[PDB]
């Protein structure tokens, strides 16, 4: 088929992740929809927006909702970017070629942090499941995995190879030494979770759920146990809200140093730390008034050591931060917004005065995009694209092109519709006024507030666009006329509920409007009259839409089912569910019955009426679809998402026995030969040393596992099972018990593992002597004799050192009991009511016979 | 005396002999006693 | 009787209560009253979670210091944290290290420090020592571990307070017969240890 799939997305100047910034004011990296887009702050321009070569829409799209980008850090003087998606998934790419290097799926979700450090080769990654993986970049494996957090790693920082400290989402601040990558010491930072991490040399800042920013002494170099890292003294903000996070430099020249802790509420806090001079001289300004209360009052340190600074706000909220500094008096803080922004501020200081009672915006980009959610696309002919956007933002875009040219101020705007010739636009707000704008001349053409008692929902022309309807919340729907450019009331069709949405036949036969009670009624639009009524759909009932010739509707709703209506006689065709949450928009292709559907649950699906098949499930969106829009002749499709992404659409084994056997040979050939060169050694040194046996290499399975070979045939004997020992024991020849005995006389001098697997070593031992005891006594070799009577008495030995304290137990628990007994037992001198009492006071178990 | 199950609440004893704290019980560990629990369960 | 909101009960009366007096400063002390019995309640929820969250604090801090202990050595201090935090896996576990080391190395049963750190402990910790010992000598691979601190408790405390504990005969009940069990099993091991023996004297018979 001539299948669909994606020409390219816009809209999204800075979405759901970090900001990476670039020198050249400079560059700056920042996170579009599932690929990054790189601009300059200066011009503004988009200069790169690095993404895969493969796009979703096409043929192996695989069925899932693809990973969008939620972490950036780049390596600067290496020219790399380690990026990471919702899956758990990092890839590392360059600036430069734009190709993917590196892939380092790992996780399970979402990835928090990147960082670089010994800054080539090692790649630290902690993300929204509790691990922090090392990997190298130059090996292409991870390298090791901590693993002892509980909700999600929120801050990190190591120094190269030796000393990690972590926080997350639970309350915990943990210290990782990375030679052993087990934690060393665990601190409850705050009281719920623990948002921000952030260290200069000396000293460490975290901050938690609302404004109580702990300051802590790290001694990295202590030696005691707790001690690492200890809680000097906490300080206060001037948002509740929880700063998640906090960021440190150093600027040079004379030599200073600076920290923000970025909150939620469009406020960051960034703080001055002083110097040494100032400390020491504002001691005695808390040491006045003259003593330990007064010592206890100059540990209670935090506005002591730290400093307040600007207060940078801002109009939106705040997602992400990072700076640059000159001269200490160009603080210059580029700062990326939820509703997407990017904002590059400067905060200028003369080292007392920050200049300003607040502080300077350089740049912003602002100008493709929309603050806030698409409640209307639309298409012109073949060029341009028209969002309307809920802060008043109408804006048009070009298709060759994807920037935006002409924009306005409408408000709370929800349906939007072009005029037919082009270049004109008529809107309708949320609140009870349409208005009317074009595309080559300045903004404003007209208004009519109070257009409608309440809401108007939906508008539409005709095909020659000298009329169109409103239908609105007002329980109302009203018919307009262009008269000359001005709009022109002529009649109010009152309705007894909440009209919703509007729709005419593109051949201007009917009118289809859906009400708030589940139906929509069709009427003809030349008299009025009521056609139909469609019915049965159980939830109200979103936009209609008329097929090309006029002959078959669909109708969709929240109820996540579409129906087809053949408009003949009004019969219902199909109901088809899709879509698992609500379908919020459908658009007939225009000379076809094939179609599309745009969901509350972010996907769009493709569809034909004569099969009623799924053609195609279109995953590119990562929320709600507000409104999607088909072209008017061509068959290519503009959608808008709740993301701020608008998008295009154009077309296309052993067993038992002889593992034992081979473990034996195996540890008995190790053992053999490392004891005949400790002999020749031995004679080395005992005799003239003019030279010695060289080395045997440890073995390959044993220095593999990292195992004795006493440690190896102890395991293997111990997997074997008490089912098929018997047999394991039999199979083995005599040579094979020979060096089973040679086993047990090196393993009966090993103390440990003779004492935890004597029960083991007894069995066996017994059944083999016990079973080759007919060839065993025939053998004639006084080593054989020596090892069997080494063998006896070391066992023995063990053996009865253990019976010796099971006897002692014994012994002294009954006398414990006896002595409680006589005690304070009672006091019968009458046999018989002695034993009745001991008769009611003997232990009883209950046993179900068999009658 | 046999070895039921524990007298406390955050505490694990079996048949074996070998009691767990649910404190020192780690994440691996506790799904997997939490699926042969569910298995003793169906049995 | 009293309610807060359908939650938290308080203490009660006998009988009906008109009186509810809650006009302090913000809310502290709360008056209410049955016919002749009062009842002064104290506070808001600033001290009774404080409380829990430096308990919380130092559970985490011994927490982590037991971790570090089993992780590096030195059995004692680890093993008097496995007592107070009642951690009974990581406390067989240091048992059977700390006596399997002592069986490598050379009256002393563990180390010199680990076995007078249990003739220190107070009744409580022992009794809850000797439950842990009670239900690991139901086995009889974990017996050994049992046994050994069964003789550093017997030989290491006085046995007149071991005997006048309440709650030390419904132990030593339950591990009298287990142990008569292994002697036994034992004492049957090295009965059978004697084909060696025989084996002996019949390659010595051989020539």
């Amino acid at each position: 088929y001539q299948r669909f799939e994606q020409a390219a997305a816009f809209g999204v100047i800075a979405s759901n992740a970090n900001c990476v910034w670039i020198p050249a004011p400079g560059q700056l990296i920042t996170s579009a929809l599932e690929d990054v887009n790189i601009w300059d702050i200066k011009t503004g321009d988009l200069v790169s927006k690095l993404s895969d070569g493969l796009p979703p829409g096409a043929s192996d799209a695989r069925g899932a909702k693809p990973a969008e980008c939620t972490y950036l850090e780049a390596h600067k003087d290496t020219d790399l970017l380690a990026v990471g998606y919702a899956d758990g998934v990092i890839k590392v790419w360059d600036l430069m070629s734009k190709t993917v290097l590196l892939n380092f799926n790992g996780h399970k979700a979402a990835i928090t942090l990147l960082q670089f450090d010994g800054t080539g080769t090692r790649l630290i990654s902690g993300s929204k499941d509790s691990n922090i993986i090392v990997w190298d970049l130059v090996g292409e494996v991870g390298l090791y995995k901590l693993r002892s957090h509980k909700d999600s790693i929120t801050g990190f920082w190591c120094q190269g190879e030796d000393w990690l400290i972590s926080t997350s989402k639970d309350g915990m601040i943990k210290l990782w030494d990375l030679k052993t990558h087990q934690c060393i010491e665990t601190h409850i930072a705050h009281t719920g979770e623990c948002w921000g991490l952030a260290v200069k040399d000396d000293l460490l800042i975290t901050t938690g759920t609302d404004s109580q920013v702990k300051i802590w002494k790290l001694d990295i170099e202590n030696d005691k146990m707790g001690g690492k890292l200890t809680e000097m003294g906490i300080f206060e903000k001037q948002s509740k809200q929880r700063g998640l996070k906090i960021e440190f430099i150093t600027n040079s020249s004379d030599k200073t140093s600076f920290f923000y802790i970025q909150n939620a509420d469009k406020t960051i806090e960034t703080f001055r730390i002083r110097k040494e001079e100032e400390i020491a001289r504002g001691l005695k300004k808390r040491e006045k008034r003259l003593l330990t209360e007064e010592e206890i009052a100059k540990s209670i340190y935090s506005s002591f050591i730290l400093h307040p600074f600007q207060t940078i706000r801002s109009l939106y909220k705040i997602k992400s931060a990072s700076w640059t500094t000159v001269s200490s008096s160009k603080l210059e803080l580029v700062l990326t917004t939820s509703s997407n922004t990017i904002e590059y501020y400067s905060i200028p200081y003369e080292k007392r005065d920050p200049t300003s009672p607040a502080p300077l915006k350089t740049h912003t980009i602002e100008l493709q995009g929309q603050r806030t959610d698409v409640r209307s696309i639309d298409i012109s002919d073949d060029n341009k694209l028209l969002a309307t956007a809920s802060n008043g933002s109408l804006k048009i875009w070009n298709i060759k092109t994807h920037k935006c040219i002409r924009t306005f101020e409408c408000g709370y705007a929800l349906t939007c519709k072009f005029l037919p010739g082009g270049l004109l636009v008529i809107l309708g707000t949320r609140n009870g006024e349409l208005q009317l704008f074009d595309l080559a001349s300045s903004s404003l053409l007209d208004t009519i507030e109070d257009a409608h008692d309440a809401a108007i929902w939906s508008l539409d022309l005709t095909s020659d666009g000298k009329r169109l309807v409103t239908g609105s919340a007002d329980k109302t729907v009203k018919f307009w006329d262009f008269k000359v450019l001005k709009l022109h009331h002529d009649t109010t069709l009152e309705l007894t509920d909440d009209i919703l949405c509007v729709r005419v036949s593109p051949d201007d036969r009917y009118l289809a409007i859906s009400l708030l009670d589940n139906t929509v009624k069709v009427f003809f639009l030349d008299s009025m009259k009521f056609y139909l009524s469609l019915y049965g759909h159980k939830l109200p009932v979103l936009s209609i839409d008329i097929s090309f010739d006029s002959k078959m509707i669909i109708t969709s709703s929240a109820d996540k089912n579409i129906k087809i209506w053949g408009l003949d006689f009004g019969d219902c065709h199909k109901s088809l569910f899709a879509h698992q949450d609500s379908i919020m928009n459908v658009k007939f292709l225009p000379q076809s019955h094939n179609f599309f559907s745009c969901s509350k649950d972010a996907v769009v699906k493709y569809w034909d009426g004569e099969k009623f098949e799924c053609i195609q499930k279109l995953y590119a969106h990562q929320s709600e679809v507000w409104a999607l829009a088909v072209a008017t002749d061509g068959g290519f499709v503009v959608s808008s998402s709740h993301d701020h992404s608008i998008r295009i659409w154009e077309e296309t084994s052993l067993k038992a026995g002889e593992r034992l056997m081979e473990a034996l040979d195996l540890g008995i050939a190790e053992i053999e030969g490392l004891e005949a060169y400790n002999r020749d050694m031995k004679l080395w040194q005992r005799k003239k040393l003019g030279e010695a046996p060289i080395k045997p290499q440890g073995n390959a399975v044993l220095i593999a596992v990292n195992k004795t070979p006493e440690q190896y045939i102890m395991d293997t004997l111990l997997r074997i099972r008490m089912s098929q020992l018997e047999d394991a024991l039999m199979v083995m020849p005599f040579s094979y018990v020979l060096k089973f005995l040679k086993f047990i006389d090196t393993v009966m001098q090993n103390k440990t593992l003779l004492h935890s697997h004597l029960p083991l070593i007894c069995k066996n031992l017994f059944f083999i002597i016990k079973f080759n005891h007919k060839e065993l006594v025939s053998q004639k070799n006084e080593e054989l004799k020596l090892q069997i009577n080494r063998v006896k008495t070391e066992l023995r030995s063990a053996l009865k050192s253990t019976e010796d304290d099971l006897g002692f137990n014994v012994q002294g628990l009954k006398f414990v009991k006896q002595q409680w007994n006589l005690r304070h037992n009672y006091e019968f001198v009458d046999e018989y009511d002695q034993q009745e009492k001991e008769s009611n006071s003997a232990r009883k178990r209950v046993f179900g016979t068999v009658i | 005396y046999n070895v039921g199950k524990a007298e406390k609440d955050g505490e694990i004893r079996l048949k074996n002999g070998v009691a767990m704290s649910k404190e020192e019980l780690t994440r691996e560990d506790k799904n997997r006693l939490r699926r042969a629990l569910k298995r003793k369960r169906s049995k | 009787d009293g309610l807060i909101k359908c939650l938290k009960t308080l203490d009660g009366h006998n009988n009906r209560l008109w009186a509810l007096s809650t006009m302090n400063d913000g809310d502290m002390i709360v008056s209410a009253d049955a016919d002749g019995v009062f009842q002064f309640w104290k506070d808001c929820t600033e001290q009774e979670i404080e409380e829990e969250q430096e308990k919380a604090k130092l559970q985490v801090e011994q927490e982590q210091s037991l971790q570090n202990y089993m992780s590096k050595g030195d059995w004692t201090n680890a093993f008097l944290l496995a007592m107070t935090l009642d951690h009974p896996m990581r406390l067989f576990n240091v048992l059977k290290r700390a006596l399997g080391e002592s069986r490598s190395r050379q009256e002393v049963i563990f180390n010199e420090e680990l076995d007078q750190a249990i003739s220190i402990l107070n009744d409580e910790q022992l009794i809850l020592l000797m439950k842990r010992c009670r239900d690991w000598n139901t086995n009889a691979k974990t017996h050994t571990i049992a046994q050994r601190t069964i003789r550093c408790i017997l030989m290491h405390h006085n046995i007149a307070k071991l005997s006048e504990i309440p709650g030390m005969v419904k132990i030593v009940d339950a591990i009298i017969p287990y142990t008569q069990r292994h002697f036994t099993r034992v004492d049957n091991l090295v009965e059978q240890s004697y084909i060696l023996d025989y084996a002996l004297v019949e390659m010595d018979k051989l020539f």
